[PDB]
């Protein structure tokens, strides 16, 4: 168990390439001068989300690892765009497997999935998170958020754009500290004292409805809900979870390094059971994964398939472990859009509880056997890896056999040159049946993106600055973090973005109005231009280089000295600039 | 269709010889993916000379248009595919189309730098005076990149 | 005994509701990922302070959860108020108790009390705060700030704001990086280099008075002392000391977790010994408590009450001690404003130091025979608890967002039933204050809109003006310090005064607060509690006379059990 | 109607002690003692909805219309904060059903904001001129259509 | 000259010795550094009396300017070296020098406060309605400062 230090950040609405160039680059130039760190490596998302692993060698302090990593981040934290400063910046320390997932369902189906998921952040999660041990906590599911669902027909109605909504929410849910009357230094003699109180956070959506945007030269008062619909959301619709087919949410706890399994575990439970008895009526606590027992399956889409497909191909997996295995299976915690490779619309994963071991008789019944034939009966599923197994089958076995490559772009040639590169490695190596099996690359392959360029000059010509273009499009299309309100007596966050139908198709950009200096609404079609390209939603980095990991396994009988020594051998005859490294359990 | 969804991601990966059995198989030539795109497309994006020549024989649309009005001969003369670009043009590729914007093949490989190919288009007659949506000129875009070699020959 | 880190936090002029909803619970958030951590509660105050304590479990190291607990502070420090960013966060690892008193004095007169303060806030606090082993130091007083006391009347016939007055102090007392001359890379054959010296930091009420405000139609110039008085005073007016009656600051200093007291004390000596022969005349240090000999008074009046009563008391205090017990007591060193749970106007403290534990013959002399009959003689104070001194504790729980208002009648609930329980439970009393009357004023949008009258020039000017702003630094005699901006005492005082205040509208007009406000009196918290991220209210008291404490913590939890949905509970301290 | 047993009285009634209200009263306390913000006993037990000593200051002689010091009436605050039956004590014991405090604002207003339906439809039994309006022009009407209150708007008819 | 450069750093440092020293060796009393300083510039600008006056008596120009037009009246009236001004008028300087900005001794004097010296310098013929390039006089200056005394002795 190598000593593995995580740094995550969230960028919304920034694709892969923003991610990297703004946050994951300037992060990574200041990871130098920390003690006994053997590699380090980070991903890039179109999800707007940045992962840097540093792992470290057996024996080194966890706490003195987590200090050494995050005193050298702060070097690059004011360098970071406030949009990702504002979201909290996250070092952790934790094991990269979880120890347990603690599901949360409502037996009366009062209460929808969305609910769910935001009653479990607002009441639960912050506690779990805080108990020793609890290295990290994924949420599946949101918090919610107030969300302003933002029309440009009606913003374009009344002159208004999404920087003049951003505007009215800043200065209207607003804190005031205001002071007091009869405060220090007084007139002495002074007898009434007390606190002004001006305005306040808004607490609901009631009071975010009647923002007022503008006064009408006529009289009449435009409201924030005459050009947006105003409901509680979550901050993301990017989780959804199901447990036996039902909707749910819940936490997936990691393990702190170094820590108890069995006393963290203890632990988390006697947190449960303090919220237990404050539960609404319905809600109740499942328990779908400890740490055999349980097993995993793995569900990973093609790059660019929808939240839609993934949910298909997780009702099959769920539907063969509820009709095929039912006699084993005791339990199904199935969540789309989170992965092993991190989270995306791509991506899923089923945590399956059997039942008691001594009411499973039979080889053919235990969690082998059971992972084999879903796997088998999985490999039909085209256009989509699925796979079941227990976390410590594939790990002896992979120690034992596979090797984890990594190819490095040491040159500059960027990522187009280094796919190539890897492309050659890839045929090359599917030529050598008797050495190398399924040598595969680990992340995502280009997909299709919208690439708009703005014309400076027709933006200068019409008076439009550049700020409003910027905030309009990316607070429509990928939403923007405006402020905190206050639901239920709980600090939450504030979204405006465009309501789904307006941010769905090409010809939906020039429906976005702009304001000029002059007042005139300009339409983004009359200052823009617009094509198709590709582009990666991964990008993967070692070392601080781009690079691209790949793996594979070798031949029956063959050593993993003796793979490893081929791909070298492969590698060699790549194009100039391109290295490469061991890293994992080649390292 | 199946046979043309393989169709599409053999020709975005080079694989030749399965582009070869999908065609011998029936598999429709002018298959558009999300975006748009037909094999031509994927082909002369990603380089592939010899996928372009078969799907070209097998009676691929020269002149097909995304869901922007961009043409397969607007991705090789941006991205530089010389030898893309003359096997268009001789097929019948509209050297003048315009997409949504009004950009030109011209356009794009001028704004690259990408002299042969600019050549290459003036010799199959591109309007060297063609305006797109904000009236720029593959003059205006070489004295704006400072590209001389370029404005020379757009005289 | 269990460490415990407490990170304090600062909003000038924010209310108890404003500091918890935009700094305590932002900061609670995300105090994760912490190893060892056994509880965490938190005080948001109406003075703009937020306390929040973070008690590990027993052999926890202090450096380390000292450590985790401040780098989770720094990510989240983005996530705050940018007023709050600039009065600086700390993070401590000292016990709870001071463990010895500087105090200082004038013998000549010759300065005032916030004079005192000034120079040991300028002079000794920070080598004090440096020396090892000093935890946490409480400077009982405030240092110098340019104080800039804006007059409303000569602001509005100017046509000026606060807002104005603040950013000419921003453009004028600056600091100005300009470069040099032959700076590199340089031209050929350059001959001279020297650095370009542009504006500089403001050095006087003098320069603060000169700064141009506007020049008027007519060439006229306003300057800043046209429209305000200019002086140094203190960046708060809250804590005002006394040693045996004479004008007093000094330096509370708790000793850091596992230091060693007495290296530590002798340390502190050594360091005073060498800032004393720089003393200005008269002035002279006195060690009003060394940790018996030694024992403090406690001083609490009931919320709402200002710096006169609260000094009133003290005064009966500190008159019991120098008349009733001359022949035991050598000195007291009272504080008015700063008690035993945080700062107030309500709150005050005082040290006594006893004569030599040999003229002080016989047991009703003793320390503790003196505890007692102060306590009895001060029992008869009304409205103020006051103890002199050398059980079970309870935390109710707000479970499901019931809020502050239900919280408090759940409260009042289960004092009443414990009342009606003499035999086991005696003194079940709250720990934290009480609701007073707040003046809450509604700024009017759709006027505010239809004047051209922009919020952020309404909500700014009436801060800044009845609250304070912290505008930028100055230089007071070689260092650093703050630079104030608010209202002169005399123009915010009283809810009329609100309608004095004018904003500028974007034509140009001046609009007074009354055209585009209203208010209203209203309750609301002084401060706001909370226990493990959770809205919460601390609840002390002891089991009845012959009677155990799980008995009494047991009816305790017997009366929890009936109290309404979502209200729950937990034991923390000694209970825990 | 601007005005130490008196000040034990206002801490009784608004902790909301039953039996030492009536001590205080049956020993001379004045029922018409105000605070420093001008709250008389009356005030506090109708904002904090102790309906009991409500009844027992006005059958003391309690000033109905007592105001603070902004122009603010013990029904201002029942009204405001959802206190039907004090509202309903109140009115019966003579409360100006029109009273105007320092910005115009009627205990109609305090009502309609906080959407407190039964109580407003006891106002407007008293007399409660629905067409007040406060010193920025708003009536209650106008009240309940910023807010988006269906049920007023059509209460107010 | 060496020795010139030897005496501007000898004045600037306040040794009386050397300075007399290099004087009987021929040192040039009128040398000037980067900056335009003569020694005299330096003694006055740090108050070295004997300094100013062991030049003056080898014949240091008492009205050089330095680049910016400033005099080693301008510096001793600046910094308060009453002494010093006093030898400097007596030796012939320019009483109403102006630099680069207008600024004349008594400009300098008033905004400092020097109140002993604004005298001295009025009593040897200051214009006291001198106006910098901003049009400010002696006068205009006590007014923002506020100095009461300066005032009234410009009455």
């Amino acid at each position: 168990a190598p000593p593995a230090v995580t740094i995550s950040a969230s960028y919304p609405g920034a694709d892969a390439k923003t991610v990297q160039d703004t946050v994951t680059q300037v992060i990574e130039q200041n990871m130098n001068g920390i003690d006994n760190l053997m590699y380090m490596s980070s991903n890039s998302d179109s999800t707007g989300t940045v992962q840097i692993t540093l792992t470290f060698e057996s024996g080194t302090d966890a706490d003195i690892a987590q200090v050494q990593v995050q005193n050298k981040l702060q070097l690059a934290m004011p360098l970071l765009p406030q949009e990702v400063q504002q979201q909290g910046v996250s070092v952790e320390k934790s094991s990269s497997s979880f120890l347990m997932v603690v599901g949360v369902i409502n037996t009366d189906g009062t209460m929808t999935q969305e609910d769910i998921s935001d009653y479990v952040a607002a009441n639960m999660k912050d506690a779990i998170s805080r108990t020793s041990g609890v290295g990290d906590v994924q949420l599946f599911g949101s918090q919610y958020a107030m969300r302003i669902w933002m029309n440009p027909n009606e913003l374009n109605k009344f002159q208004l754009t999404p920087v003049d909504v951003i505007t009215a929410i800043k200065a209207q849910n607003a804190q005031v500290a205001a002071g007091q009357l009869g405060g220090t230094p007084p007139v002495k003699g002074q007898q009434l004292n007390a606190s002004i109180i001006a305005q306040t956070r808004l607490t609901s959506t009631e009071e975010f409805g009647k923002i007022l945007l503008k006064v009408n030269q006529d009289g009449s008062r435009v409201l924030l809900r005459d050009v947006a619909k105003i409901e509680l959301g979550g901050e993301n619709y990017d989780i959804i979870a199901e447990f036996n087919g039902q909707p749910a949410s819940g936490l997936g706890i990691k393990l702190a390094t170094g820590a108890n399994a069995l006393d963290t575990a203890a632990a988390i439970r006697a947190e449960l059971a303090k919220m237990e008895p404050f539960f609404p009526s319905g809600l109740k606590i499942v328990y779908p994964y400890d740490t055999q027992g349980v097993f995993m399956t793995m569900v990973q889409l093609p790059a660019g398939a929808t939240q839609e497909r993934t949910q298909k191909v997780l009702n099959e997996v769920t539907h063969y472990y509820l009709t095929k295995e039912k006699n084993n299976v005791e339990s199904v915690f199935a969540v789309n859009g989170f992965g092993f490779a991190g989270r995306g619309q791509n991506t899923g994963i089923a945590f399956v509880s059997l039942k008691d071991w001594a009411d499973r008789p039979g080889e053919e019944n235990k969690v082998e056997a059971i992972t084999m034939r879903a796997t088998r009966a999985f490999s039909q599923i085209k256009d989509a890896m699925v796979f079941a197994f227990n976390l410590p089958a594939i790990v002896e076995l992979g120690t034992a056999t596979g090797f984890d490559f990594e190819l490095i772009d040491q040159a500059g040639l960027g990522h187009e040159k280094l796919t190539q590169a890897r492309n050659q490695l890839l045929a090359e190596a599917a030529k050598h049946p008797d050495m190398l099996t399924s040598v595969r690359p680990n992340g995502l392959e280009d997909t299709p993106q919208f690439k708009i360029d703005i014309d400076q000059e027709k933006a200068q010509a019409l008076g439009v600055s550049i700020n409003d273009i910027n905030t309009t499009l990316g607070a429509a299309w990928g939403g923007s973090y405006v402020n905190d309100f206050i639901d239920r007596g709980r600090v939450k966050k504030v979204y405006v973005m465009s309501e789904a139908k307006y941010r769905m198709l090409p010809d939906d950009i020039g429906d976005w109005y702009v304001r000029a200096a002059d007042g005139q609404m300009v339409p983004f079609s009359a200052f823009s231009s617009s094509r198709w390209e590709y582009g990666s939603p991964r990008l993967e980095r070692y070392n601080g280089l781009p690079s691209m990991e790949i793996l594979g396994q070798a031949a029956p009988g063959k050593s993993t000295g003796e793979a490893m020594e081929l791909m070298e051998q492969l590698a060699s005859k790549l194009p100039t600039g391109v290295g490469y490294d061991w890293t994992g359990m080649s390292y | 269709s199946d046979l043309g969804k393989k169709l599409l991601e053999a020709a975005r990966a080079g694989r030749d010889d399965e582009v070869r059995i999908l065609m011998a198989n029936g598999a429709d030539v002018n298959a558009a993916d999300v975006v748009g795109w037909t094999p031509l497309h994927l082909a002369a994006y990603w380089g592939h000379l010899e996928i372009v020549e078969v799907l070209l024989k097998n009676g691929a649309d020269v002149n097909a248009y995304d869901t922007l009005g961009s043409t397969p001969l607007h991705l090789a003369a941006h991205f530089g595919h010389l030898e893309i670009v003359e096997v268009l043009l001789k097929n019948g590729a509209d050297v003048n189309a315009k997409d949504d914007n009004g950009i030109t093949p011209l356009h794009l490989a001028a704004n690259r730098g990408h002299l042969e190919i600019v050549e290459v288009l003036l010799k199959y007659g591109a309007d060297v005076n063609a305006q797109d949506k904000f009236g720029k000129t593959a003059f205006d875009i070489s004295i704006n990149n400072g590209n001389e070699d370029l404005a020379e020959i757009l005289q």
